[PDB]
């Protein structure tokens, strides 16, 4: 069971005013539901079909192809860790050792209480002050392993 | 280090805080005259004249001439609905230039595309953006409301009827969507899966419409041609690549960063000139001129300048222009497995050799690694890169992918041959049956 | 060149005394995996250019096979005769070593051959098989 | 139009492409993502043939003949070693994730994957590592669903959506882990699902009916029927 | 597996056998006859068998009264153990999920990755 | 005469490709000396066809070049999928080797009819009758269809169509079950809600168990709810 609240649905409306054709608001549609609910359930793709005018396999594919749209249950905030080549030069793996000490989790998948978890991302465009790490909305650069539980101790 | 308006057309209004540039401080420094100088005083051809002769490639890696690319549009007047698009993806591993030419100088990337947007009779743009950057989307959308709130952008624009209209999109996090057709299909809504030319997106791009799509810093090289002039741009620097372009090198050196250097700089110069040098202690192995989808080169090829054409017959791609430099205490299984587990699973799955082989040749790297490699599987290599090269696979993607491969093999093949300890087992013997003990 | 190629076997001498007492448009020579010269034969011309074929300096002394084909349901008979049967002779030269097969072509109605048994006293219960399985009759 | 395929010269028509101009002559050129009647989208990369400029040339250059146009004085060769070659590699990589499913696969004997593997002449695996694997759907009482033995064809995507006008069939996913089916279990909407078993060249989807009592193509009797 | 490739490669055409599914979703054979006495004993069925099932054995008396007692049926073929080849099994091989053997459980096969998951 | 056509829709069964007939199974057709060996282990006599040019065995043609229209299955050798009809086509996508089987009867007529004037009032909902709007079903509607098992569980439950204006004038819901009388037959049916059929008229499916095809304009009396 999933409703759509009046504010995504007059936001994925809005967006859909600026295109010509309202399948290019699915992205964007499917972003907005995932900020307000963390992710996207299996309902809002059917929910965003029906708003769209667009098959639910279409909303589903892209919900599918695109990294950051969640289709699975995350935790509270999500730590996405560079592991592409410039980050790979400057140590990214010390801080990914460091980051699955500390969460003690492997990966891709959440912690017991949900309140991190961990993801490889792509490359950040921040490789000139590598290695990166982005948390839910902020980049970290420079990053050192000693860094780590100072830095994951500001996000509850 | 000094950046007068002549030799730096990009970065000499840079703020030495690091803060953005808005519409006050940028019109003080000599803001949208271009724009101006094209909407009261230049036709559409005029202006795609100007920019042909000027000698303006792409920058997004191709190098494509960026008039010759405007000169595709139909000449129908029946078609009037154009899409002007801004390739601010940036998803290239080791590139950051249009994260620092968005993040503090949004207006330049505004003036750009009005400027482009009134020479390709573009009726609407959009700025497919990554869904990283947050600081640019923010700058960007604040100068887009300045802009319009200047009367710049919207209807009748500077009094001449020329109406344009400029979205911000932000993408959902994928490298494939930097591909041009394949941006045409993400703004679209639908899958990452790039298109096949012809038709190019010139005649029919997005929603079918005229479509043209262009690099950041394209962009931001248009106002300074059509306002310095067209012989002041070609007089920059004495190469055949006319113009300024963002250079740098990353990775374990003194000074990682991006300055702006004409076409011609021997990428000696970019490295010791400016980044110093590498690090203490660290003896230089290799370098990439163009981040990840380009070929590794070696400290021969050092003196070379960074053009397109001279890193074109050393066995590379010019690329992005942001070079990455590679040590001595780096395996370069490791870094060419990590390369390639990157451009496997940044593959759209669209066709075949890419989306089968990649994976293939991770595994390999992934043995080769742990020295739990076979006989074969270098051949396999070689095998996997002359056969996802140009024309075999359905975008650029997979030949990009293979060039640090092949390159490697190349450059480095006595560290992908201590990988292989075991020999060759495929098969398991099954009691009762003999096997055909192949010679 | 594998030993199960394609060949013509031109430069066998057989077809240079064939083209020079014959003519060259007088028979076909047919490419094929057989190791042996496969030259088609006009119907009216099979009784003489089997003569002269035992008449060689190192001649064609023994009939090793006669035999039939329905060649109907054949698809793939490109630069093959037109036929709706054929009749092949395979001769053996014991003394070059070497050995040809002649064909005829049949038409659906015309089933008729010259009878091989001046030539070769063997080829008699080869017409008779050839008749029984096919009903190819031999004059 | 005129092309020349293997030094043999042929006249074809030049709005087809190259790869239904060379089937109508006869000539075997592999190939999976290409129908008759949903065109030419060239994802599968398996009818790869090499062109050359003109009769005086000899590097050449593949292309896919589904989207190479079949232009008067066109110069292809199908059976040229290097051709011959990418197409038994796009075989092998899609063999690389295969599984060892023909004997328990309804396909077997029907399967157009087996008949290029074969045409190829693609018969030794020196591919060592794990194969991917999928769960599988239920698409209702009639057609089955076998996701391991897909090679991302886009055959059944192209089909149901952009012919049939389907919209619960679609491709999901990603790099190597894409999927062909619908996005929760449930019968396909579409009265035309049925001609999935023939649009996919593999054992994806099948027919349930036929599955029940299933036997194999050679051990069938046929006649020409009226529905 | 009742996959049918012996009673095909049989050139006397002498095996005959249907196909049928449990509920997990093996197949076996339904039924599984061989006609005696037409079979040349000539082993092109076990060579064809992909799954080692059908196996020529060394035993030679198998005269009878009444040739319809020549024909075997399945409860007259199917023996108690492994015959000639004692290890191997083609469910450890095959790609179909059964009892005991979901998805990715077979030989060099990985575990299915969901599309819905958080990793690219 | 107006079915003088019919005789050239297929050769008559003297028809042969180079002296065969025209095979119905393929050449490597297993099991022939087994197959019937649980009856009899002797052979049974091959079933011949008087009636038509095919063959009941593999004793016959299916050349993909044969002359002849009908052909029973595609199988060339290297092409044993479904994409053997290219092998069996003259051009690929295009039509049947030596023409389609299949012959018009009629010709497109030189002259026309004329118009025609009973042009029909419009649809006056009337109390107490019922207009049954025909609701076809591919799964349903078509009687050996529905005597096969694997439509049972694809085909739907039969919902008797209902206004939602007409539903409230009864004060029946959606779901609950109605009774309905035509020709002294009082069957009942669950309401399923039709917001696009017009008042007045009430929504039957075709074809299925008791509603026959020939309801299609019918009017209804006594519907009910049970
Ligand atoms: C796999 C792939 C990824 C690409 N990513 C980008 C990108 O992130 N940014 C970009 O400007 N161009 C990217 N490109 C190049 C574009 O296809 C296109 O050439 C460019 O965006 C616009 O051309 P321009 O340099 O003339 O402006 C990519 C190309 C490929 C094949
Ligand atoms: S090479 Fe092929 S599969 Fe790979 S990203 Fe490009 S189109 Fe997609
Ligand atoms: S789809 Fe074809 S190749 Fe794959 S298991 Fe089935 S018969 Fe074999
Ligand atoms: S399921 Fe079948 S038709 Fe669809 S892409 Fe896979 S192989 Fe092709
Ligand atoms: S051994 Fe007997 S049953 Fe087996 S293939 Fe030969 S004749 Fe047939
Ligand atoms: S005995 Fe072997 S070959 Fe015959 S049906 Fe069973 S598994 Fe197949
Ligand atoms: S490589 Fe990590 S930010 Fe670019
Ligand atoms: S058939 Fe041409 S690429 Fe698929």
């Amino acid at each position: 069971a999933f409703e759509l609240s009046a504010a995504e649905r007059e936001a994925i409306e809005h967006e859909m005013h600026h295109y010509e054709d309202p399948r290019a608001a699915s992205i964007e549609a499917l972003k907005i539901v995932q900020k307000q609910r963390g992710w996207v359930p299996d309902g809002a793709i059917h929910a965003i079909a029906d708003v769209l005018g667009i098959p639910a396999s279409d909303v589903e594919g892209v919900a599918t192809f695109y990294s950051q749209i969640f289709r699975q249950p995350v935790g509270r905030h999500v730590i996405r860790y560079c592991d592409s080549v410039v980050c790979h030069i400057n140590g990214y793996q010390g801080i990914q050792a460091a980051l699955e000490k500390k969460l003690n989790i492997k990966p891709g998948q959440t912690t017991f209480d949900g309140r991190f978890t961990l993801l490889p991302t792509c490359c950040l465009g921040n490789c000139d002050k590598g290695p990166n790490m982005m948390i839910d909305e902020d980049t970290h650069a420079h990053l050192t392993p000693e860094a780590i539980p100072e830095l994951l101790e500001r996000y509850k | 280090i000094i950046r007068t308006p002549e030799t730096h057309p990009l970065t000499w209004r840079l703020r030495d805080d690091k803060q953005p540039v808005w519409l006050d401080e940028y019109r003080s420094k000599n803001g949208y005259e271009g724009a101006r100088k094209a909407l009261t005083g230049l036709s559409p051809d005029e202006i795609v004249n100007q920019v042909k002769d000027a000698g303006l490639k792409g920058r997004g890696g191709a190098g494509f001439s960026t008039g010759l690319k405007w000169s595709l549009m139909p000449k129908d007047e029946s078609m009037n609905i154009r899409y002007l698009l801004c390739n601010a993806d940036e998803m290239e591993p080791g590139t950051y230039k249009d994260r620092l030419l968005m993040e503090q100088l949004p207006h330049l990337l505004v003036e750009g595309m009005l400027i482009s947007a009134f020479a390709l009779k573009a009726y609407r743009g959009y700025i497919f953006l990554r869904g990283e950057y947050i600081e640019a989307a923010v700058n960007l959308r604040r100068a887009i409301a300045e802009a319009t709130e200047a009367g710049l952008l919207g209807k009748n624009i500077m009094g001449t009827g020329f109406d344009f209209e400029l979205f911000v999109h932000t993408g959902a996090g994928r490298y494939i969507c930097g591909e041009e057709t394949a941006l045409i299909n993400s703004l679209e809504g639908r899958r990452a899966n790039p298109r096949s030319k012809p038709p190019f997106p010139a005649t029919s791009g997005a929603w079918g419409k005229p479509t043209c799509v262009n690099n950041v810093e394209t962009l931001c090289n248009v106002p300074a041609i059509l306002a310095n002039g067209v012989e002041w741009y070609q007089n920059i620097s004495k190469s055949k690549d006319a113009g300024t372009k963002l250079m740098g090198f990353s990775g374990r050196v003194k000074n990682p960063g991006l300055w702006e250097l004409p076409f011609g700089t021997t990428a000696r110069e970019i490295l010791e000139d400016y980044a110093g040098g590498m690090r203490d202690g660290l003896k230089f192995k290799a370098w990439q001129p163009g981040g990840a989808g380009t070929d590794f080169l070696t400290e021969a090829h050092l003196d070379l300048p960074m053009e397109f054409e001279s890193i074109g017959k050393a066995g590379s791609r010019l690329g992005t222009a942001l070079a990455m430099a590679v040590d001595h205490e780096i395996n370069m299984v490791s870094l060419v497995r990590n390369l390639e587990e990157f451009f496997a699973r940044e593959s759209c799955g669209w066709c075949t050799p890419c989306r089968d082989g990649l994976p293939w040749s991770v595994k390999i790297l992934r043995a080769l690694e742990r020295g739990e490699g076979q006989p074969g599987d270098i051949e396999t290599l070689e095998q996997l890169c002359r056969f996802l090269g140009p024309g075999k696979t359905f975008c650029a993607h997979a030949p990009g992918a293979v060039e640090p491969l092949q390159s490697a093999i190349k450059y480095f093949r006595e560290e992908f041959e201590a990988g292989i300890k075991q020999p060759f087992s495929n098969t398991h013997l099954i009691n009762g049956i003999q096997p055909n003990l192949l010679k | 060149e594998p030993a199960w190629q394609t060949r013509d076997h031109l430069d066998d001498p057989v077809i240079g005394e064939l083209r020079n007492r014959f003519g060259p448009d007088a028979f076909t020579v047919q490419a094929t995996r057989t190791g042996v010269p496969v030259v088609w034969i006009k119907r009216e011309q099979l009784l003489e250019v089997g003569d002269f074929l035992k008449k060689l300096p190192k001649p064609y002394v023994m009939l090793f096979d006669l035999h039939g084909m329905d060649e109907r349901l054949r698809t793939h008979r490109e630069g093959l005769p037109a036929a709706d049967f054929s009749v092949f002779y395979h001769l053996i030269s014991i003394d070059r070593n070497r050995d040809i097969m002649l064909k005829v072509a049949l038409a659906e109605n015309d089933l008729h051959v010259p009878t091989f048994t001046k030539l070769f006293p063997n080829a008699n219960w080869y017409e008779r098989e050839t008749w029984d399985l096919f009903g190819i009759t031999f004059d | 139009a005129t092309i020349h395929v293997d030094g043999k010269e042929y006249e074809v028509n030049g709005a087809d492409n190259l790869l239904e101009a060379c089937l109508s002559l006869g000539l075997d050129i592999p190939y999976f993502c290409w129908h008759p009647a949903l065109g030419s989208v060239g994802a599968c990369r398996q009818c790869a043939v090499k062109q050359y400029q003109n009769a005086e040339d000899t590097r050449g250059r593949l292309v896919m003949s589904c989207m190479t146009p079949a232009s008067d004085g066109t110069f292809i060769s199908i059976d040229d070693e290097e051709a011959k070659q990418f197409r038994e590699s796009v075989v092998e990589w899609l063999m690389t994730n295969h599984p060892h499913d023909c004997p328990v696969c309804e396909e077997g004997g029907n399967c157009h994957l087996q008949d290029m593997t074969v045409m190829t002449g693609h018969s030794f695996r020196r591919y060592r590592f794990t194969k991917r694997t999928h769960r599988n759907q239920d698409l209702g009482p009639f057609i089955s669903h076998e996701m391991n033995r897909c090679i991302a064809c886009y055959r059944c995507v192209r089909y149901y959506k952009d012919y049939a006008g389907g919209t619960d069939l679609g491709v999901y996913g990603a790099h190597d882990n894409v999927y062909f089916g619908r996005p929760e279990d449930g019968t396909l909407e579409s009265e035309f699902s049925g001609n999935l078993v023939e649009i996919c060249p593999t054992g994806v989807f099948t027919d349930k009916t036929h599955s029940e009592r299933y036997n194999r193509k050679w051990d069938m009797q046929f006649a020409p029927s009226i529905c | 597996v009742a996959c049918n490739l012996c009673a095909v490669a049989c050139p006397v055409g002498c095996i005959s056998l249907q196909k049928a599914e449990t509920k997990d979703g093996r197949w076996y054979p339904e039924f599984f006859r061989i006609n005696f006495s037409r079979c040349i004993f000539c082993g092109l069925c076990e060579e064809a068998c992909p799954t080692t099932a059908i196996q020529l054995t060394p035993d030679f008396e198998m005269g009878e009264y009444k040739r319809q007692d020549l024909v075997y049926e399945k409860e007259d073929l199917l023996i108690s153990g492994p015959g000639k080849y004692p290890e191997y099994n083609f469910y450890r091989m095959a790609g179909m999920a059964i009892d005991g053997k979901d998805k990715g459980e077979a030989e060099n096969e990985a575990k299915p990755i969901d599309v819905k998951s958080l990793l690219p | 005469p107006e079915l003088a056509g019919i005789k050239d829709a297929a050769p008559d069964a003297t028809f042969r490709i180079r002296g065969q007939k025209l095979a119905r199974e393929p050449h490597r057709y297993s099991g022939r000396t087994a197959m019937r060996a649980n009856i009899s282990v002797h052979e049974p006599r091959q079933p011949q066809d008087i009636d038509t040019m095919f063959t009941f065995s593999m004793e016959g043609n299916n050349q993909p070049t044969a002359h002849r229209s009908q052909v029973p299955f595609a199988w060339a050798p290297g092409w044993n999928s479904p994409q053997a009809w290219n092998k069996f086509q003259d051009e690929v996508g295009g039509k049947l080797r030596f023409g389609d089987p299949g012959v018009r009867l009629f010709e497109t007529s030189e002259n026309g009819l004329d118009y025609f004037t009973s042009v029909p009032a419009r649809f006056q909902p009337q109390d107490g009758k019922w207009r049954i709007a025909p609701y076809y079903h591919l799964f349903g509607s078509d009687e050996l269809s529905q005597r096969a098992p694997v439509f049972q569980s694809r085909m739907p439950q039969p919902y008797i169509k209902l206004n939602p204006a007409d539903a409230a004038k009864l004060g029946v819901n959606a779901g609950t079950r109605v009774s309905f009388s035509y020709d002294g037959n009082t069957v009942t049916l669950p309401v399923e809600i039709a917001e696009g059929l017009t008042a007045g008229q009430v929504g039957l499916p075709m074809g299925m168990s008791g509603i026959a095809p020939v309801l299609a304009g019918a009017h209804l009396e006594d519907l009910k709810e049970a």
